[PDB]
């Protein structure tokens, strides 16, 4: 075979050429923190959360984008990997709004959870945060853009899976806004799935909005009947009442998406 | 040789730097350009690459990567994709105005450099990405390109050598980050000038996904002179691994701000006193010098006394050579206000792609805006240091490095002035 | 300073904009500079061409560039909002851009910014009421040894004093067009107390060309 | 007569707004035939 040997924390693993650092760490059972990487979207590399130390190399690499070279020792838990994660989590939480009680992502937030797991416990940002104009992209997806961390899973999903090309980033620098630039209504057949992949509560479900909260929901694994695809879903209920419908991953059917009628 | 400087006019590459001679083809051929270009193009890519490697030319953009080793990355058989030279003519660096003078006053030297470098790397064409604010310079370069096509020097059967080579000029639209090479490549492709993550380097996937070398105007324009005059000629200047001549842009608090060509390892004091008329108020009036444009850390007057203006000596002076743009700041300078205007520049010129620059350059600008007024406390200084260390090396391109480095230079050489600023704010506002 | 669009009666997708036929020939010349299959690479010049015909970019020039290049309109909106030259609002006929970065601030560009403000009766960002002058404040224009300098629509006006920029504004208000260069004694970028370099004549063809060539 | 005292770059005083683009239109005939990726766009 053409498998190259790399090392994750000293453990040998045989990987295909072209495999990234993140996938090599996944093959030894370690999940690198990420915000913009998504395994069904194109590699962006613009949140810098996956920065990891390769040893004998004085610069961290973006594990979601960097291919492994033969003989690398990926240090997923070293001192400068943790310092990189804390610095990037500090910059993500600098201008992020204190909305966790009134945000629907609370409890099932990637930003909350891997701030608890990989960032620090306190703030140094002594300034005033930014605030972003909200957008009206339709009756399904509520949009609160102050919570946006600009990971561009919006744009990659709408471009590559939904095939729409109507989301994007306007502006430049810290005023860079994810949006449509116009009053445009993002109504695709797969338009609600951006609620899934948005790691923050910038894009939430407008019908699910404010009604429940993820830890109190019971997760019943079930099947879509809205068409003959047979999409695997999670009906999340709460005290004998159906709260919402999430997808299940099935690699051969619905990869991890569902349609808007299903959702 | 131990002392460097005092460069002779016969050893200049950029004759007609000042517009006193004709910039067109009748003037450029009368100064040595487009002479024996066919005999250079017929000796093969390997000879031209060996002349550039032999000359010790390093990248005049400012990183100082070895230009022959860089251009040899393209010397490989094709796979169906075309290959491209792309000449980085953006020049957005505050302090730096040398490539404007190369494009505007020696344009045929740049076009001949495009032809020689594209033959060296097997490139199909040259895309000169000129800054859009350089409109008259771009029309100037297009007139020279039209004169080169009408003389058969480029295009179909370039210089009668059987090599086909176009030269295109693409204008920018007002982004300093479109001088970064991958963001420039994205800007040519009709996109936001957002830098790519490396690898792939542009020699693998560059403009339109082709093999591409992005190279500065100066490091392209000196290459026909390196091929004619020889590699040993250009390597006989400056220190070792510091070979050649260099354009310098001495601006700020000097008597005569100017662009001048000078030998590589010239002293900074000798350069400022000789070509720029010296610091205003005398050399005792000198407070700081930013050696190579805004991205390099400043060095104070104690360092500027004996420092040499090549790459390695300024690295030993814990700064960089950069674009060799000498920004001179005398004792009458609010230096915190100057570095904070510089951080304001770096947050207006930042494409917002990755998190540490998009958030931390704005956060550094807010901390520096409070440091100008002194509306802070000294524990925020080292804090700001750490913020810069969270941006340096954690970004996609080096604009995070170029925005973290002036903060680090200002803290490192002028922490007491920051502290007395803040304590006088404290004693007069409470 | 907004990076969203709202449909006003003077800026909407039914605002009249179309290229002149000579601008279509220029667009064809632009599009033939790029490879086949990469027509999107002509977004930046053509849109700027739409800024040269019109003076500013409504959202009918962006949609027209999106139509004639077969690119999605959001990908033109991104380029129009990313880059600082594209006027998404109607500026005056003379667009004054005063560089105030550190090498121009050291040579007192604030005096010229204040002089343009008190001469035109406006401040930074505003427009004179006769729609002739828009005064904004830009970053490094790459004329640092010719500091302090401004830019008027294509032209660099360099080595300026307040009297020099008042003279330039006066002969802009008189209908003439000034000379784009330094307003001090020197010509382009030389040391102002005479040439410290390139005083010899240039050597010409064949000088120093090595053997074997 | 070796002149070193006059600025020989007086042409850019006479440039208009379409100078660059008219020069591109003039240069459109001298240039080599463009390469093709084999498809009309990456969305084709
Ligand atoms: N000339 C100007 O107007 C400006 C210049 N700069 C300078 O630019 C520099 C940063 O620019 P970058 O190109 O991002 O940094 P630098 O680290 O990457 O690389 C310089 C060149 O070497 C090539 N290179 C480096 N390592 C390579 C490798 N292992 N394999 C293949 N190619 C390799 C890169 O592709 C690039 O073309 C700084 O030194 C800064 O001072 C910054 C702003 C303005
Ligand atoms: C933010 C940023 C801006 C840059 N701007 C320019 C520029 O305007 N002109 C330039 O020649 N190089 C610029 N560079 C350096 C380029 O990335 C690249 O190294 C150079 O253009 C060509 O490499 P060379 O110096 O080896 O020739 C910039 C780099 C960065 C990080
Ligand atoms: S997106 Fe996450 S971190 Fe931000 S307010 Fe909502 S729950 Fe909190
Ligand atoms: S709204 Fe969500 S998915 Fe979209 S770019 Fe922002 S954080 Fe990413
Ligand atoms: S560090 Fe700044 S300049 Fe570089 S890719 Fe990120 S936003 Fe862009
Ligand atoms: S996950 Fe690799 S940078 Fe966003
Ligand atoms: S600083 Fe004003 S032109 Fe460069
Ligand atoms: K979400």
């Amino acid at each position: 075979s053409n498998l190259i040997e790399v090392f994750v924390d000293g453990q040998s693993v045989m990987v295909e050429p072209g495999t990234t650092v993140l996938q090599a760490c996944e093959k030894v059972g370690m999940q690198i923190p990420r915000f913009c990487y998504h395994e069904r979207l194109s590699v962006a590399g613009n949140c810098r959360m996956c920065l990891v130390e390769i040893e004998k190399a004085p610069k961290v690499v973006a594990a979601c984008a960097m291919p492994v070279m033969k003989g690398w020792n990926i240090l997923t838990n070293s001192e400068k990997t943790k310092k990189a994660r804390e610095g990037v989590m500090e910059f993500l939480l600098a201008n992020h709004p204190l909305d966790c009680p009134i945000c629907d992502q609370g409890g099932e937030c990637d930003l909350q959870d891997q701030s608890m797991m990989f960032g620090s416990d306190r703030s140094r940002f002594l300034e005033g945060k930014r605030a972003v104009e909200d957008k009206n992209i339709g009756p399904l997806v509520k949009t609160i853009m102050t919570r946006c961390i600009q990971c561009t899973r919006c744009i990659r999903f709408a471009s590559e899976i939904a095939g729409v090309d109507d989301l994007g980033t306007t502006g430049r620098g810290n005023d860079m806004q994810v949006g449509t630039y116009i009053e445009k209504m993002f109504m695709s057949e797969l338009s609600g799935n951006i609620i899934d992949i948005c790691p923050v509560g910038a894009l939430t479900s407008k019908p699910y909005a404010f009604t429940a909260r993820p830890w109190e929901t019971r997760k019943t694994e079930s099947i879509d009947v809205m068409d003959a695809v047979g999409s695997n879903i999670v009906v999340s209920t709460r005290t004998g009442e159906v709260m919402r419908i999430l997808p299940r991953m099935h690699e051969d059917i619905n990869e991890e998406w569902i349609s808007d009628k299903t959702r | 040789k131990t002392s460097f400087g005092s460069l002779k006019d016969e050893d200049r590459i950029f004759t007609n730097l000042y517009g006193r001679h004709d910039w067109r083809l009748k003037g450029a051929q009368s100064r040595g350009d487009w002479y024996k270009t066919k005999e250079i193009l017929l000796k093969g890519p390997d000879w031209i690459l060996g002349e550039v490697k032999t000359s010790g030319l390093r990248g005049r953009g400012g990183a100082g990567f070895p230009t022959g080793l860089k251009w040899s990355f393209m010397n490989k058989p094709s796979d169906g994709r075309p290959k491209y030279l792309v000449v980085n003519a953006d020049e957005g660096e505050p302090g730096t105005c040398k490539d404007r003078e190369i494009i505007r006053h020696d344009p045929h030297k740049l076009v001949e450099g495009c032809l020689v470098g594209g033959r060296a790397m097997g490139a199909r064409a040259a895309y000169i990405y000129i800054r859009g604010e350089f409109y008259n310079e771009a029309s100037n370069l297009q007139v020279a390109i039209r004169e080169a096509y009408e003389a058969g020097l480029i295009g179909k059967n370039a210089c009668g050598s059987g090599y086909d080579f176009d030269v295109f000029v693409v204008r920018g639209a007002g982004a300093y980050i479109c001088g970064e090479e991958t963001a420039l490549i994205e800007s040519i492709e009709g996109k936001q000038g957002k830098p790519r993550l490396k690898p792939p380097f542009p020699a693998d996937v560059g403009v339109f996904g082709c093999p591409t070398t992005v190279a500065n105007v100066e490091t392209v324009a000196v290459s026909p002179t390196i091929c004619r005059r020889g590699g040993a000629w250009f390597a006989s200047f400056g220190r070792e691994r510091n070979s050649g001549t260099k354009l310098f842009n001495i601006s700020g608090h000097v008597n005569n701000p100017c662009t001048v060509e000078e030998e590589m390892s010239v002293p900074l004091k000798e350069l400022i006193e000789k070509h720029a008329g010296g610091v205003t108020g005398g050399w005792d009036n000198l407070l700081a010098v930013i050696p190579g444009g805004s991205s390099t850390p400043l060095i104070p007057k104690s360092v500027c006394e004996t420092v040499l203006m090549d790459f390695d000596a300024l690295i030993q002076a814990q700064t960089g050579l950069g674009t060799a743009a000498v920004i001179v700041m005398d004792r009458s300078t609010d230096i915190v206000k100057a570095i904070a205007r510089l951080i304001e520049f770096y947050k207006h010129e930042s494409c917002g792609q990755c998190t540490p620059c998009r958030e931390g350059v704005d956060w550094m600008n807010k901390v520096m805006a409070r440091f100008v007024r002194g509306d802070a406390r000294p524990a925020e200084i080292d804090s700001l240091w750490e913020i810069s260390k969270q941006i340096e090396g954690h970004t996609i391109c080096a604009l995070g490095d170029g925005a973290a480095w002036p903060v680090q230079g200002l803290i490192r050489h002028f922490r007491p002035e920051l502290e007395e600023r803040m304590q006088r704010f404290a004693q007069q506002h409470q | 300073a907004l990076f969203v669009h709202r449909d006003t009666p003077k800026n909407n997708p039914e605002t009249p904009f179309d290229f002149t036929p000579e601008n279509y020939k220029r667009i064809e010349a632009i599009v033939k500079n790029y490879p086949e299959g990469h027509k999107a690479a002509a977004v930046l010049p053509v849109l700027d061409l739409a800024q040269r015909q019109n003076g500013w970019l409504p959202i009918s020039a962006m949609n027209k560039v999106a139509e004639i290049l077969q690119v999605p309109p959001m990908r033109v909106y991104e380029v129009a909002t990313f880059y600082t030259m594209y006027n998404r609002k109607p500026v005056g006929k003379y667009h004054i851009q005063v560089c105030t970065t550190t090498p121009c601030m050291l040579r007192n560009s604030d005096s010229i910014l204040e002089a343009i403000q008190k001469k035109l009766g406006i401040k930074v960002g505003e427009t004179t009421p006769d729609k002739l002058f828009t005064l904004i404040e830009v970053e490094c224009l790459g004329a640092c040894v010719n500091a302090p300098m401004v830019q008027i629509n294509d032209n660099y006006y360099e080595d300026l004093t307040p009297k020099d920029i008042e003279e330039i504004i006066d002969e802009l208000k008189a209908g003439k067009i000034p000379k784009p260069g330094p307003r001090s004694g020197r010509f382009s970028c030389e040391p102002a107390g005479g040439l410290t370099s390139l005083t010899e004549p240039p050597k010409g063809p064949g000088f120093g060309v090595q053997a074997g060539l | 007569p070796f002149d070193n005292t006059t600025y020989k770059n007086l042409q850019h005083h006479d440039y208009s707004t379409y100078t660059f683009l008219d020069l591109n239109l003039d240069l459109s005939k001298f240039r080599m035939p463009q390469p093709s990726s084999g498809r009309e766009s990456p969305r084709h």
